[PDB]
C-alpha cells in the first residue's frame, strides 16, 4: 500500500560528463510519466549562467571588423555562445580577456577567479595572425533560467548604454541531450517493479544529483498548490499628542475639551469664534478631518480605544 | 512669544499669499490676530507703516522679475500686488528715483 | 486636435466670468468672424481703453493659473 | 498579413497579432481613453500609445 | 538642386519568427506554424530529438 | 529563480459527477506534464475496491 524506498545512489561519470543514473523506486504504470516529467523539468527548470553582455575595446558594433583578427565578430560571438562558466559565490560576475601573440586564443586565456571556473580550456574562441595587436574584452555573466531574447532585453533596459557594448543572446539551457529508458529491476519480493536509466549530457554546469534535487524541488513547489490552496490608529490620538502647534493643544484642554469627539460634535465655525484659539487652526482641523473621510457634524463610530 | 506666535505666521502668510493686497480687514481674519495683534508687532519688530513695508517687499520681489528678461512689463506689477500701473510707477519713482525701463534694461 | 483645443477653450471661457470671456473672444476672435483691436473693443464696450487692457491682463493672469492650466499644458507642443 | 497554421481558438474566433489593433483600433483606443480619462488629451494619448 | 545626401544603411538582425515561408529542393513549400520548445517535441530513443 | 506560483480560481461544479477546474497559467511545458501525471495517477495506480 505505502512505500518510501530511499534510493538514487549514483557516481557514474564514465569517460565523459555523461552520467548513467538509475531512477527508483518506480511503480507499475508510473515509468513513462515519471521519465517524461523528469526530462521536462531537467530541460526547462535548470538555470545556468553564460555569456550575456560583452564589450570589446576599439569596436563600434558587431557588424564591423578588427585588424589582426582572422575571424569576424559574429563568428566570435557564435563561438562564445557555446561557453559555460561555473559561478558559486555570487550571481553576476565580470571576466576579462587578456592574450597576446600569434595563435588560437581559447577560453584558457580569460582571467580566472577564485569562484569562476572554466569548463574546458581547449574551447577555441578566435585566432590571431599578428602579434602586434591583441584582443581584450569584458564579459558580464549573469544568472538566469529559460531564455531571454535580444528584442525583449533591449526594451527592458531603461538606461541607454554607451556605444561599444555589444548585445549577446544569453542561452540558459545547460542540458541539451537527455533520454530515459525503463527496464525491469531486480527486486527481492515483488518481481513486478523497475529501474529508469536516465542519461544526460551536460557541459559540466549542473551536477546530476543537484539537477535531480532542483527538479524535485520545482515539482513540489508547483504541486503544493493542490495541497495547501484547497481602524485608523492615528485618529484615536489626543489633542496633545496629535503633532500640532503649541496653541492648538494648550487652549483646547482648558474648555472641558480633551478628545477629538467633543471637537467634532460642535460646529467649527461656531466654536472657533471663542477668543482663545486662532483662525489658522482651521487648517489643522481640515487636515485631521477632511483628509481621513470625515464630514461636519458627523458622529464617530467607535471613539473610545 | 508675542500674541501666541504671530511672527512665525505673518512671514508664512506673506510668502504663500497671492498678489491680493494686505489691509486690516484682509489680514486680521485668518491671521490668528486682531488689529492690536498686528499693531504691537508693526511698532516693535518693524517700526514702519504697512503701506511702505508692503511696497518695499513688492519692489524687492519685482527686482528679480525685471532682471528675468520679461517683455510683459504691464503684468509684472500686477502679478505681485500692484493693481494699477500708475501706482507701481509712482512707488518706484518715489523709492529709486529711476524710470522703469532704466532699471529693466539692467 | 484643433476641434478638441477649441472645445476646451470654449469650456474654459464658459467656466470663467462673462465679461472676461466676452473680451477674450472679441480680442482674439474665438467663435467670432472679425478680430477687434483694443480701440474697437473699447468703443464697443467702454471708452476707457486702459480698463480693457486691465481686463485682458487679468484674464490672462487667471488663465495662467496652474489649477486651470493643468488641462491646457497638454497642448504645449501643438 | 500572412497566414498561420494552428487553430489555437474556436470556430467563430481567429488569432490576431497585437499590431493589427496596434494600428487599426487606435481611434477606439483614444475614444475609450477620453471616456475613462486615463489620458490628458488625444495628442498625449497618441504619444502614450507610441 | 541637392545640397547634401546622408545615407544610413540601417542593419537589422530580424531573427526567425513564425510567419516565414520555408521549403526545400523538391518543393515542399509551407510556412513556420509555431515555435514549440524542445520539450514539447518528439524525440528518438537515445540522443536525437526531433 | 522567480517561477510563477499557481492559484486555484474556478472549481465549477456542474453536477455531482462532473467538475471544471481552472488552474492558473504557468511556464510552458508544465500544464501538460501536470495533467499527464494526474491522469496517470488516476487511471493507472488509483486505489479502490471492486
Amino acid at each position: 500500500t505505502e512505500f518510501l524506498k530511499p534510493r538514487l545512489v549514483d557516481i557514474e561519470q564514465v569517460s565523459s560528463t555523461h552520467a548513467k543514473v538509475t531512477l527508483e523506486p518506480l511503480e507499475r504504470g508510473f515509468g513513462h510519466t515519471l521519465g517524461n516529467a523528469l526530462r521536462r523539468i531537467l530541460l526547462s527548470s535548470m538555470p545556468g549562467c553564460a555569456v550575456t553582455e560583452v564589450e570589446i575595446d576599439g569596436v563600434l558594433h558587431e557588424y564591423s571588423t578588427k585588424e589582426g583578427v582572422q575571424e569576424d565578430i559574429l563568428e566570435i560571438l557564435l563561438n562564445l555562445k557555446g561557453l559555460a562558466v561555473r559561478v558559486q559565490g555570487k550571481d553576476e560576475v565580470i571576466l576579462t580577456l587578456n592574450k597576446s601573440g600569434i595563435g588560437p586564443v581559447t577560453a584558457a586565456d580569460i582571467t580566472h577567479d577564485g569562484d569562476v571556473e572554466i569548463v574546458k580550456p581547449q574551447h577555441v574562441i578566435c585566432h590571431l595572425t599578428d602579434e602586434n595587436a591583441s584582443i581584450s574584452m569584458r564579459i558580464k555573466v549573469q544568472r538566469g533560467r529559460g531564455y531571454v531574447p535580444a528584442s525583449t532585453r533591449i526594451h527592458s533596459e531603461e538606461d541607454e548604454r554607451p556605444i561599444g557594448r555589444l548585445l549577446v543572446d544569453a542561452c540558459y539551457s545547460p542540458v541539451e541531450r537527455i533520454a530515459y529508458n525503463v527496464e525491469a529491476a531486480r527486486v527481492e519480493q515483488r518481481t513486478d517493479l523497475d529501474k529508469l536509466v536516465i542519461e544526460m549530457e551536460t557541459n559540466g554546469t549542473i551536477d546530476p544529483e543537484e539537477a535531480i534535487r532542483r527538479a524535485a524541488t520545482i515539482l513540489a513547489e508547483q504541486l503544493e498548490a493542490f495541497v495547501d490552496l484547497r481602524f485608523d490608529p492615528i485618529l484615536l490620538r489626543p489633542v496633545d499628542d496629535l503633532e500640532l502647534t503649541v496653541r492648538s493643544a494648550n487652549c483646547l484642554k482648558a474648555e472641558a475639551i480633551h478628545y477629538i469627539g467633543d471637537l467634532v460634535q460642535r460646529t467649527e465655525v461656531e466654536l472657533l469664534k471663542t477668543p482663545n484659539l486662532g483662525k489658522k487652526s482651521l487648517t489643522e482641523i481640515k487636515d485631521v478631518l477632511a483628509s481621513r473621510g470625515l464630514s461636519l457634524g458627523m458622529r464617530l463610530e467607535n471613539w473610545p480605544p | 512669544t508675542i500674541s501666541a506666535q504671530v511672527i512665525d505666521t505673518i512671514v508664512e502668510w506673506i510668502d504663500d499669499n497671492l498678489h491680493q493686497p494686505l489691509r486690516i480687514d484682509d489680514i486680521a481674519r485668518h491671521a490668528g490676530y486682531s488689529k492690536w495683534h498686528l499693531q504691537r508687532l508693526f511698532l516693535q519688530y518693524k517700526g514702519e507703516s504697512l503701506g511702505r513695508y508692503i511696497r518695499e517687499r513688492k519692489l524687492l520681489l519685482a527686482a528679480r522679475d525685471l532682471r528675468d528678461t520679461d517683455q510683459r512689463v504691464y503684468d509684472i506689477c500686477l502679478k505681485y500686488g500692484f493693481d494699477s500701473q500708475q501706482t507701481f510707477t509712482r512707488v518706484f519713482t518715489r523709492t529709486f528715483n529711476q524710470p522703469p525701463g532704466a532699471y529693466r534694461k539692467e | 486636435t484643433t476641434e478638441s483645443l477649441r472645445a476646451a477653450t470654449h469650456d474654459v471661457l464658459a467656466g470663467l466670468t462673462a465679461r472676461e470671456a466676452k473680451v477674450l473672444r472679441m480680442r482674439f476672435g474665438i467663435d467670432m468672424n472679425t478680430d477687434y483691436t483694443l480701440e474697437e473693443v473699447g468703443k464697443q464696450f467702454d471708452v476707457t481703453r486702459e480698463r480693457i487692457r486691465q481686463i485682458e491682463a487679468k484674464a490672462l493672469r487667471k488663465l495662467r493659473h496652474p489649477s486651470r492650466s493643468e488641462v491646457l499644458r497638454s497642448f504645449l507642443d501643438d | 498579413s500572412v497566414i498561420t497554421v494552428g487553430p489555437y481558438l474556436r470556430l467563430h474566433q481567429c488569432g490576431l497579432p497585437k499590431k493589427m489593433a496596434l494600428e487599426l483600433f487606435k481611434p477606439f483606443i483614444y475614444g475609450k481613453l477620453e471616456l475613462r480619462g486615463l489620458a490628458t488629451t488625444i495628442k498625449a494619448a497618441k504619444k502614450m500609445v507610441e | 538642386g541637392v545640397l547634401k545626401i546622408v545615407k544610413v544603411y540601417l542593419a537589422v538582425k530580424r531573427r526567425i519568427q513564425p510567419g516565414d515561408k520555408m521549403a526545400g529542393r523538391h518543393g515542399n513549400k509551407g510556412v513556420i506554424s509555431k515555435i514549440n520548445p524542445i520539450e514539447d517535441m518528439p524525440y528518438d530513443e537515445n540522443g536525437t530529438p526531433v
